[PDB]
Parts: structure tokens; C-alpha cells; sequence
């Protein structure tokens, strides 16, 4: 199967610049490579054909270049429409094959976490379960890392993450940790922590209670 | 003009079959190779098979040869996916593509399909309880299939609320938090209730989240 | 394995208002495939007219399904110049291959 990359997986860009994406096939595929955007929740949708036909109705800022190994998408005078994943595709042979994809967001300024940290309530212990839950509010950069310590003890593979979508109004994200552990093991410890680090932040944060 | 539009994605469990259809309209039908393109939650696309116009040639990707088939009737402008002895992984949104030619310009807005061996569940929603500004929230655990939409105070509460992506947790199940931020002032003359609606078990929730 | 399509007749001469019919002929291995007509202009830029599967330009597909007609319908004179075909196969590998360059020639009534 022919392998599709892209470069960079991720940027960030203000509205009226000028981006351009990277696709990598590995082999030849002469000029069989399409462009598609997709926006969270919806179909994908072409915008170049061939590597450099656009799309009939697509805006004429979009454009494509290159043949054989290496291709570039390039937006231009980047309009708000245009924050979304890009996705290469060569058409060249079955099986047909995507690129990873390109996510570009919206460049605002650095905004550090407001983080909350949240007990399992007394109606869940009843059920026998406890999620802790760790809340990092309204940040950009999209990057941050939780990290969980009970009583001191560094905590791996009880917790899961998910993380927002891009704001519309503010450009920001938000992020939640859940720890999750038995209503017998939650009661055997004292401390609970989550410790959060963000490029807004000049230095690590953590937040803690005490169960009791 | 052109329209596609799947149906058929439901829950089943693994080793079991399904057909998805997807029905045609603005462009003769016949006339036109069709395609069925996959995207697993939170990941990427992956073309999943083709078809010709005429419906002699059938193309595939490995990892659902023997698995799949794909066929179509012109009499009325449908197009079929035959899912045999399915597996977890192929869980995903299934999305009908028109495919003339070497690009994919329309798709359908998809399909969900879910294979797994839990069971049916509507969630139990546990308060996230706030203890300027405060932030609280519901945890909303252990539902299954997707999805669950969530709102506060039946939408009367919009800013500032993040209603998280849902994890699939290690036991199977789903799992989210929906969380907002309010005035600290306001904590003891308004009230909060997060109603939860979960179709799949026809589950619905109206949970009220209290100062603690 | 397949070679390029042919395109017939080599210099197709018809009179103004009249139908000009060229023929683009090529051998199938399967029915994954898209046909175009093309227009060479004298700056050696390409243009598309009709495609098969699919105006005053049509392509019809004879019995023997390798056989394609390409109609100019009212042929006008500035319909002159230099046509060609393309085939490209979408699966299991895509290729085009384009047919040699004919010429119409539209003559005044």
C-alpha cells in the first residue's frame, strides 16, 4: 500500500496568511492526488483534484502543487472559514489512501488553564465506583499535560482525557482528566492531585485535596 | 443537486453482519462509480471499497477482503455495503461517496456503526459539584452506544459551558463531563440542572447540581 | 497492459452548420474508467469538452463498447482546430493515456 504523510500535523495561523501544508506518497503517484477539508462533525469535502485542479466552487485561495512523491496544499489570505483538517489522498492505486491529516487553528494569544479540581460525589461512592475529575479551562496552545499523584504516588493508566474543540468566540480549548479507581481503594488514600503543565504557565500547577 | 444519504448504522455485536444502504439523487445514478469511505472515532479516513457503474468490478481494502461486499441497484438509485463477520474495529462512520473518477467530490454526512459486545445502557450522571468565578458539572458514565446530548437549565445556560468529547472507557462503556463556569454570587439563589438525553435506551435525566 | 486510444479520422473536413462525428476507440479491460475529448489550441493549452460517461459536444458509446463517437453538433468555423481523446482507468491503477492529434476543418457554406 502506498503510504501518505503529511507535515506539519498541526499549525496555528491568523486570518489573512498565507499556509501552505505538506503531503508525502511513498512512491511515485504522478499528479493522482486529491485535497479534502473536513470541519469537526461533518463529511469531508474536495478542494483539489490532480494535485492542483480545484474543485468547482471551492474559493481560489486554495491551491496544489507538485508530481510524483511530494505535494503541497496552500491557502492564502486564510479566511475564518478555512480553521479545519486537510487530508491528503493519491488515486493513483487500490487500495486508495488518506494522509493522517493537517489540523489548523486559529492563532490568538497565549492563555494559561484555570484549573479545578473536583472529589467523586457521595451518590457515585454508593454505586462502588469514584471518578476524580481534573478540569483545565480556556487555554491555547492546544498542548498540555496532566499528570495524577494520590498520596504522593504517581498515577498511570486509571486516567483518560478528552479535550474540546476550538472555541468559536474566544479560540480557546478545555481539557478534562477523570481518574477513575475503586470506592475501596479511593478510601484507603488522603491526597489527591492533579499536577498541570502549559506553555502559559511559568511553572507546573498543581491541584489538590483531601478526602475527608 | 447531488444528495447521498446513508442509513443503517446501529450497535452489533462482534461476528454478526449488516447492510448499510445509501440512497442517490441529483446525477444519473448509473452512470457513475461509487465508493464507501470509513472514519473510526477520532481518527482518519479509510477507504473501505468501490464499485463500478456498471457493477462488474468491486475493489477492496485488505482489511475487509472476505469481510465486506459492496453492491448497488440502479433501478433505484442505492448503493449497499453487505458487512459480514464484523469486528470491533470496524466501528466507525460509514460515509457513501460518489466516485466517477480520480477523486471523491460528493460524500454523504455518514453512518455510525458500532460493534460491541455490551449491552445497551442508559448513563448514570453524577454531580460535579462547585466547592469570582466557579465551576461545576455533571459526569455523565457509563452509557452505551453513542450518542448523549447535553444541556443546562434547558439551554437557558450556554456561555462558558464544555460538554466534552466521550471516551470510551476500559469497561466499554462511555463516558463524558459536561462542565461550565458561573458567578460565585450566583451560587446560592440559582440553580443548575443538566438534563442528559441518551435515545439509544431512551434515557432521560434532569440532574441538579448543588453547592456541596 | 493496454495501448493508447486511437482517434479517427486523422483530418475530419465538414461544412459550417453541419455535425462533425470523430471516432475514439479503445480497448477496455474493465468499465473503471472515464474517457475524455479534448480541444488542443495553438498555445498548446488543453481544454476539455465532454467527458464519457457524461451542450454542443457529445460522446456516445458504440455497441462493442470500445468504440466512442465525439459529435461537434452546428459545427462554426472557430470550431477549427486540433482534437484528441484521453483515456484514464481509476482502478486497480490509474493511467491516461491520450490518443495521436486529428484536425477538423469547418468550411465556410
Amino acid at each position: 500500500d502506498i503510504q501518505m504523510t503529511q507535515s506539519p500535523s498541526s499549525l496555528s495561523a491568523s486570518v489573512g496568511d498565507s499556509i501552505t501544508i505538506t503531503c508525502r506518497a511513498s512512491l511515485s503517484i504522478n499528479t493522482f492526488l486529491n485535497w479534502y477539508q473536513q470541519k469537526p462533525g461533518k463529511a469531508p469535502n474536495l478542494l483539489i483534484y490532480a494535485a492542483s485542479s480545484l474543485h468547482g466552487g471551492v474559493p481560489s485561495r486554495f491551491s496544489g502543487s507538485g508530481s510524483g512523491t511530494d505535494f503541497t496544499l496552500t491557502i492564502r489570505t486564510l479566511q475564518p472559514e478555512d480553521f479545519a483538517t486537510y487530508y491528503c489522498q493519491q488515486s493513483s492505486n487500490t487500495p486508495f489512501t488518506f494522509g493522517p491529516g493537517t489540523v489548523v487553528d486559529f492563532r490568538r494569544t497565549v492563555a494559561a488553564p484555570s484549573v479545578f479540581i473536583f472529589p467523586p460525589s457521595d451518590e457515585q461512592l454508593k454505586s462502588g465506583t469514584a471518578s476524580v475529575v481534573c478540569l483545565l479551562n480556556n487555554f491555547y496552545p492546544r498542548e498540555a499535560k496532566v499528570q495524577w499523584k494520590v498520596d504522593n504516588a504517581l498515577q498511570s493508566g486509571n486516567s483518560q482525557e478528552s479535550v474540546t474543540e476550538q472555541d468559536s468566540k474566544d479560540s480557546t480549548y478545555s481539557l478534562s482528566s477523570t481518574l477513575t479507581l475503586s470506592k475501596a481503594d479511593y478510601e484507603k488514600h488522603k491526597v489527591y492531585a492533579c499536577e498541570v503543565t502549559h506553555q502559559g504557565l511559568s511553572s507546573p500547577v498543581t491541584k489538590s485535596f483531601n478526602r475527608g | 443537486e447531488v444528495q447521498l444519504l446513508e442509513s443503517g448504522g446501529v450497535l452489533v455485536q462482534p461476528g454478526g453482519s449488516l447492510r448499510l444502504s445509501c440512497a442517490a439523487s441529483g446525477f444519473t445514478f448509473s452512470n457513475f462509480g461509487m465508493t464507501w469511505v470509513r472514519q473510526a472515532p477520532g481518527k482518519g479516513l479509510e477507504w473501505v471499497s468501490g464499485i463500478s457503474g456498471g457493477g462488474r468490478d468491486t475493489y477492496f481494502a485488505d482489511s475487509v477482503k472476505g469481510r465486506f461486499t459492496i453492491s448497488r441497484d440502479n433501478s433505484k438509485n442505492t448503493l449497499y455495503l453487505q458487512m459480514n463477520s464484523l469486528k470491533g474495529e470496524d466501528t466507525a462512520v460509514y460515509y457513501c461517496v460518489k466516485w466517477g473518477n480520480i477523486y471523491f467530490d460528493y460524500w454523504g454526512q455518514g453512518t455510525l456503526v458500532t460493534v460491541s459486545s455490551a449491552s445497551t445502557k442508559g448513563p448514570s450522571v453524577f454531580p460535579l459539584a462547585p466547592s469570582g468565578t466557579a465551576a461545576l458539572g455533571c459526569l455523565v458514565k457509563d452509557y452505551f452506544p453513542e450518542p448523549v446530548t447535553v444541556s443546562w437549565n434547558s439551554g437557558a445556560l450556554t456561555s462558558g459551558v464544555h460538554t466534552f468529547p466521550a471516551v470510551l472507557q476500559s469497561s466499554g462503556l462511555y463516558s463524558l463531563s459536561s462542565v461550565v463556569t458561573v458567578p460565585s454570587s450566583s451560587l446560592g439563589t440559582q440553580t443548575y440542572i443538566c438534563n442528559v438525553n441518551h435515545k439509544p435506551s431512551n434515557t432521560k435525566v434532569d440532574k441538579k447540581v448543588e453547592p456541596k | 497492459p493496454w495501448n493508447p486510444p486511437t482517434f479517427s479520422p486523422a483530418l475530419l473536413v465538414v461544412t459550417e452548420g453541419d455535425n462533425a462525428t470523430f471516432t475514439c476507440s479503445f480497448s477496455n479491460t474493465s468499465e473503471s474508467f472515464v474517457l475524455n475529448w479534448y480541444r488542443m489550441s495553438p498555445s498548446n493549452q488543453t481544454d476539455k469538452l465532454a467527458a464519457f460517461p457524461e451542450s454542443r459536444f457529445r460522446v456516445t458509446q458504440l455497441p462493442n463498447g470500445r468504440d466512442f463517437h465525439m459529435s461537434v453538433v452546428r459545427a462554426r468555423r472557430n470550431d477549427s482546430g486540433t482534437y484528441l481523446c484521453g483515456a484514464i482507468s481509476l482502478a486497480p491503477k490509474a493511467q491516461i493515456k491520450e490518443s495521436l492529434r486529428a484536425e477538423l476543418r469547418v468550411t465556410e457554406r
